[PDB]
């Protein structure tokens, strides 16, 4: 079993995600945070399930929702999220 | 760009595929440079709860 | 594990996706294929993986690429292929 | 009706929504209706296989 | 003799309470293997779960 | 993996639990099924997860929530729940 | 794999509920820790096996009995078991 | 105002009392200095409570 | 044979070690003989509860 | 994993010994089925976790209990326990 | 679990090549048979194991020796072992 | 033509390959289109253990 | 389930098995990396799909195409990838 | 993981066990510490797959061949083996 | 003391398994208590090793 | 001494080469053994294969 971490970049991307999109409907920003929660997960223990990335190499891409992808890697001792990204727009941006 | 069918990509035109692919290079980048550790998932948890909550407060004042 | 069939209404979805996508890049249509097709040999040993559909109860949905979606069902014997739609357009048909 | 944020949803509008999702749901409806026997996995690559051959031989 | 139980040893308020439980399940359960009705995909009690509440929330 | 089946009085169980409770409260019904839900769908790549039985020789409990208790076996072919009831009260009660 | 671990205040919980129980019937008491103690073991290879607490972000909860939730937390180096508590009284309290 | 086929709790007032008293005990059960025991040494613990128990009667 | 040392050895001969070993395939080709199914560990459980209990209750 | 299953080999030692045991100590027999019933159960998600037997191949022997070996087999669908022997002793062998 | 079948012409294959070994080293055969032998028997519960083949489609292709390949495919109903060939030269050849 | 390394290629030249490869699916179509029943895998065993014995005699 | 590792060892013969193809063909030894990943990320699943090797003792052969051999092993924690050697000819000879 | 190590008189044990041995059959000391090396390198994976001791708590006993145990427990940082033993005789004696 | 059965026991008497366990845990409370601190698993290996070679080659004159 | 081997009996033409090739394979495991660096995920190899492709198609 591998365990599944965040990195730091990754919980920032998913707070301005699910704010910008509470500013419009909050109860969809929490169906998306459970979407998402939800994709994560099993990587626990099937770390290899989605294919790898061709535009990162190193990196995994859940399609977890038409609009957002979750870009992973597996570790020698974890899987780590690494970001989660709207599919077809470059949001979220700067800091 | 050359535009592209709403069947074949998810972009509408070649070079917003490709702005959008080096921006994620970027973004990625960024990412694996920062020096702090990576963190459970239940803390990411913990973090999403308290946010909603707060926004849930904040929307009934 | 669980046998992984197609309902010929998802064979005919995939002709129609393929087929149009081919007009435009046949290498497109072909990479799109081996995406779907790598999304769904793996039910046939993690077949509760995908969320239950909110729009079909019943069936699961895949999210196979921002545009596609596979939507599947587990019976008792197999795990069936239902039909591959598109995301946000209504398309392709059916016959 | 309303437009929404390109962030919140994957259709343009609630109208929009509904109508895909009443299409998919007809959808569904008919090809679990259909008499014909699922087909194996392997059968539908024999399929993809020789769909692209023809395909990429009418250049 | 009944016993009356304290709430922090036993789900149950008494002895006879839970004797009695113990052999409603273990009828209940009995009756449920000697069915003879095939079992259920777990998905077709989705679908199911998900109508019930459909029909449920169609009122008021 | 062991496939997830429930015995038809299972989900009878199922269906006399959640109209009860939604005669006061419709949100708590689905909270609970997706409690259950939940419970049980790991048992396909976990099948002895919880505890046998002390009261039901065969079978194992799920403690899902402090009222509700979930029976189930694990046979050759699959993962069967065969009942869902209150943990406290005899209920639901026979048809 | 994470190793488990127990808060102490979590072993003064289980002192206390098994002490409190054990004024009635020392067997029950046994038994109760024996169950405790199975279900929280396999919790170093399957640490996400509970669902998260709604009313204390970032912990888990198992509903170990009708009457004992055990609260447990997983950091990046363990599983810990942070309480014990009766599931429907305020009970072990405060010293 | 809540069936016993619904909650654990009898009312809203009485669950949130509960929640109230279990975040704090977590709080504090979290701040604790004292060092996490690996769980052999709760097992070792237990046993010896429950010996002591037993001979005591 | 010849005592084996109880460090070495849980026989106390060669001659004892080898008729066990002889026994144990003996057992073991019974066993896979055997055309009945096997049945799953959770019918075991069951099996071993009315052993029990109808020992315990016989006293 | 794999699913864990008993050929009826195997249940009948258990049955054997339980009961022989019994005779004597009815909770020494109780608790010798727990300790093989936590041994076995592992083997679901670790089947390898014992190695090869030398003396009867294909199957794996798991020392239980200094006077009891469980011997199985890792198969392509299942983990079956085949057999429970003592140790040291041609124990058990119902004389039918 | 899907059984596994050969086809006429599959052990007609193997008689072909088993017996033309043998004229050399019958030893050699033996260890070939148990060779193939041992990539089929897995089949029946990992028949998505080996790669779909490049030329001839609808089949898939074990490489079970550096000289030796078994076509398979997987059907409704079972695994069916179509061929076994040299994997340089065109042997067996027809009758 | 051409020649073929043999780091790249079972096969030597690019006919060779596509030759084997014509041959590999005329003995499948030929294969599927035999009308027997297919044979369960113990069958094989049972049929292969009978060849060996044969030969060692 | 195990993670996948790669010794430094089978990469560094990755690296010149797939460049002394590329200087015929880069397309051909793409491919070839293709099929030797396939092969081996199953393993995390079925660690133990392969046979013991018979002439390294403690190794496991994949032969992942008539002129390849992967060679792994299962450890207590990991599958790792020891080499991956021509099959007929003593090739190949940092990272 | 965990780091598996030795208590000194663990060692003196394993040291005294063997050279005991040896005096008859040095193979077989040889294949008994093979034995003991084999129980005891997957702890560092499972630490908690032998049970409780009942005569020493906190600690666990691996019977390792029906003449010898052991004793090792699982500790913050490390498995840690205690002592080898005799499982029916006093050996080795202290000194 | 009174026999056991050696299918109930691994040992032939109570007297001779309380000696035992009594034996076993004040072993056992000695190892815990010493001061040398812990040996990775690497080093009894090697140790070990090196204490069947001396054996061997003693064993050859 | 040597003996030659049918292509339909052996991937090798010869014993002497079988043998020479199985001596090699085991010197070569037995120094990939000895290396001490650490084992790479996975997916570190996947970033290594695709970063080496891409060099090579533009080096053309």
């Amino acid at each position: 079993m591998l365990p599944v971490l965040w990195l730091e970049s990754a919980d920032t991307d998913l707070d301005d995600i699910t704010s910008y999109i509470a500013r419009f409907d909050i109860d969809a920003a929490e169906r998306l945070w459970q979407r998402l929660r939800g994709c994560v997960l099993p990587l626990s223990e099937h770390p290899y399930l989605y294919p790898p990335s061709d535009r990162v190499p190193g990196l995994r891409e859940i399609v977890a929702h038409p609009n957002y992808i979750i870009l992973y890697r597996v570790t020698t001792s974890s899987v780590e999220v690494v970001n989660v990204i709207h599919a077809r727009r470059q949001f979220p941006l700067e800091h | 760009n050359r535009a592209l069918s709403p069947m074949v990509s998810e972009f509408e035109t070649i070079e917003q595929e490709n702005s959008y692919n080096e921006w994620l290079r970027a973004k990625v980048a960024t990412s694996l440079a920062d020096p702090r550790p990576a963190i459970p998932h239940d803390e990411v948890e913990r973090r999403m709860a308290e946010r909603f909550a707060k926004m849930r407060k904040e929307r009934s004042k």
